[PDB]
RNA sequence: AAAUUCUAA
RNA sequence: GAAGACUGGAGUGCAGAAGAGGAGAGUGGAAUUCCACGUGUAGCGGUGAAAUGCGUAGAUAUGUGGAGGAACACCAGUGGCGAAGGCGACUCUCUGGUCUGUAACUGACGCUGAGGCGCGAAAGCGUGGGGAGCAAACAGGAUUAGAUACCCUGGUAGUCCACGCCGUAAACGAUGAGUGCUAAGUGUUAGGGGGUUUCCGCCCCUUAGUGCUGCAGCUAACGCAUUAAGCACUCCGCCUGGGGAGUACGACCGCAAGGUUGAAACUCAAAGGAAUUGACGGGGGCCCGCACAAGCGGUGGAGCAUGUGGUUUAAUUCGAAGCAAC
């Protein structure tokens, strides 16, 4: 971002100064996504899954759409805490989530009184709102995906206890320590967070076809 | 927002200068803050020891 | 700011 | 250890800067008190409520002149200076230290420092001057069950000055003095260098102080964090459970009050630091219940029924005693 909130462990990646901001060097920067699809490609192509996680508003609509066309599982609202630690409770949920569908789409659409509006469609439509990819992990993932990784510190704290790898775009207001293989960009612009994503989802494609 | 010893470019405030030290007494009597001014520090504490000179040679009012 | 005292054991 | 050599420590010179640093002499305004004068009439003053107090010899208020003492409104700001205590009106004389810049000079001249020598808020002492206001002791008036207090009306030493003693403090950053090394962000004081720019102004870098936030690290925790409580080297001071006790005996210092040095017998099994969740407050916020607000009618006023403390008798049966017993 600007500079004065920003991060010196973050120094390297760093490139002259403009009037306002900082400036990145770009050729670090096609490194690291070329060794970012080389990782992606290497670990796609295992009957696995890679999780997107879409902190902000370009990230919500960049990773549901990446996701939906290439298939995987995602985080799209906000990350409510303990999905990979409490996953016990979480499949709990979505349990019950696929139960209700289920029930409210062939048995009745009307149990005895006129209640299922006051309570019975809105919690499912809150939960399936919070939950939404988690009604297809059927396990563990493999490889996180975070936009931007310091808005995101619950979840990158929840894999890195549970130690599966991440990746994720830092802009300059962030430690590239925390998450474990990196590539320097701009999360705040829409435009080049959907040319990330969307260059991970066709590697993923391109590996696991 | 601006002060008037570096932007008019004074080099010195003389305590003879009447005219020059009304921009920064109160009409009751008093010297004004440095903040409603805007005047710098070494230029305030010059400005306050000549006003306090020419007020001593009965020149300015001490009340009223 | 104002502002009277006052559980012994 | 000896003989040489060097400048990156230390000091001198050169050019600039800021400052309630210190001492002596002299002037200024506002205000409090006292004195004199001109109308000026019955109150002024004070507390939660009053009274003591001042006032028909005429107060308070009111304008005009004179005397004297003490402190310096605004500027004033985690601003400045000092080794510490500390330093705020103005002017002059005598004076101490610090910071920045250049590279001219000497060439390790440095750091620490027991014992010594000095300075050291306030109270206090001896001599001599002053004394407006405040005010220990003290007198009176209030409060309270009592009030040797808090509150009110007065008031001596003292507070002030010159010379000489005293030598203590929560004298505190509760943090000894040097020198190096180890992410950042943002204010402010005194400097220097650079670019835009006729000037003005804006932005960048560097030195020495002064604050806030925050990594690595440290900590029992609170927290500290380039002004370290981090990582290291040099020198000094101090600690070894709580009382007894900073007491007793000895010594030195002081006019005295006292200061510095400083034990044991006996006794206890604890005394302590940080923060944890509860309970409390004559600490705060916010919310509610016929709490209050608004209306309606009631009780205390008279007669009358029941119950209650005293009552007297031989007992006037025992038991419930602020809402929450009558
Ligand atoms: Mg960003
Ligand atoms: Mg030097
Ligand atoms: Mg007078
Ligand atoms: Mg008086
Ligand atoms: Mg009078
Ligand atoms: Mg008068
Ligand atoms: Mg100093
Ligand atoms: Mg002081
Ligand atoms: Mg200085
Ligand atoms: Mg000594
Ligand atoms: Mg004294
Ligand atoms: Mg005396
Ligand atoms: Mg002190
Ligand atoms: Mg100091
Ligand atoms: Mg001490
Ligand atoms: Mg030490
Ligand atoms: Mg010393
Ligand atoms: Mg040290
Ligand atoms: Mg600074
Ligand atoms: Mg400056
Ligand atoms: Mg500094
Ligand atoms: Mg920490
Ligand atoms: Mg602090
Ligand atoms: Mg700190
Ligand atoms: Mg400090
Ligand atoms: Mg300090
Ligand atoms: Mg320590
Ligand atoms: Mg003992
Ligand atoms: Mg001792
Ligand atoms: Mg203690
Ligand atoms: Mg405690
Ligand atoms: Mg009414
Ligand atoms: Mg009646
Ligand atoms: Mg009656
Ligand atoms: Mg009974």
């Amino acid at each position: 971002h600007q500079t004065r909130r920003w991060n010196p462990k973050m120094k390297k990646y760093i490139f002259t100064e403009r009037n306002g901001i900082y400036i990145i060097d770009l050729q670090k920067t096609v490194k690291k996504v070329d060794e970012a699809f080389n990782f992606m490609r290497e670990v796609a192509s295992d009957n696995g899954t890679i999780l997107f996680v879409g902190t902000k508003k370009q990230a919500q609509e960049s990773v549901r759409d990446e996701a939906i066309r290439s298939g995987q599982y995602f985080v799209n609202h906000r990350w409510l805490g303990g999905t990979l630690t409490n996953f016990e409770t979480i499949q709990k949920r979505i349990q019950h989530l696929k139960k209700i569908e289920k029930m409210e789409a062939d048995g009745t659409f009307e149990v005895l009184p006129k209640k299922e509006v006051v309570l019975l469609k809105k919690e499912q439509e809150k939960l399936e709102r919070f939950l939404g990819g988690i009604k297809d992990m059927k396990g563990l993932p493999d490889a996180l995906f975070i936009v931007d990784p310091r808005k995101e510190r619950i979840a990158v704290a929840e894999a890195r206890k549970l130690h599966i790898p991440i990746i994720g775009i830092v802009d300059t207001n962030c430690d590239p320590d925390e998450i474990d293989y990196v590539i320097p960009a701009n999360d705040d612009a829409i435009r080049a967070v959907k040319l990330l994503t969307a260059k991970m989802a066709d590697a993923i494609i391109e590996v696991n076809q | 927002k601006v002060c008037y010893f570096t932007s008019n470019g004074i080099t010195h405030i003389d305590y003879k200068d009447v005219e020059l030290l009304k921009k920064f007494v109160s009409e009751r009597g008093k010297i004004l803050p440095r903040r409603v001014t805007g005047t710098s520090a070494k230029y305030q504490r010059k400005l306050t020891v000549a006003i306090k000179r020419s007020r001593q040679m009965a020149l300015l009012p001490f009340v009223a």
